């Protein structure tokens, strides 16, 4: 009884929220840590 | 109206807006109140 599960949380902390909304080319990558798909400053306005 | 401020403010800061040429609110529902569905409608009106 789980096909749905509710997010608890946004991929965007609220500190990168404006940041994530600003740069189009901003993607989630899979945190390392939580195993869960998250917004990393390290790709948000990223010459790469 | 913070909420709307905030990210009119952040529109403006992350396009490069000059500084000292902020943007002039005119807030039209002083004088008519809120009409819920039509409120971008008399908006629109006002700016037109």
């Amino acid at each position: 009884n789980k096909l749905f599960v509710s997010k608890e949380h946004a991929p965007y902390t609220d500190e990168l929220e404006e940041d994530v909304y600003l740069d189009p080319l901003a993607r989630v990558s899979k945190d390392k840590k939580s195993g869960s798909l998250t917004f990393n400053s390290k790709n948000i306005q990223s010459k790469d | 109206d913070k909420n709307e401020s905030a990210t009119i403010n952040e529109m403006m800061k992350h396009l490069g807006r000059s500084e000292g040429n902020p943007v002039i609110g005119v807030f039209q529902k002083f004088l008519t109140g809120h009409p819920k569905g039509a409120a971008g409608a008399w908006m629109m009106n006002g700016a037109l």
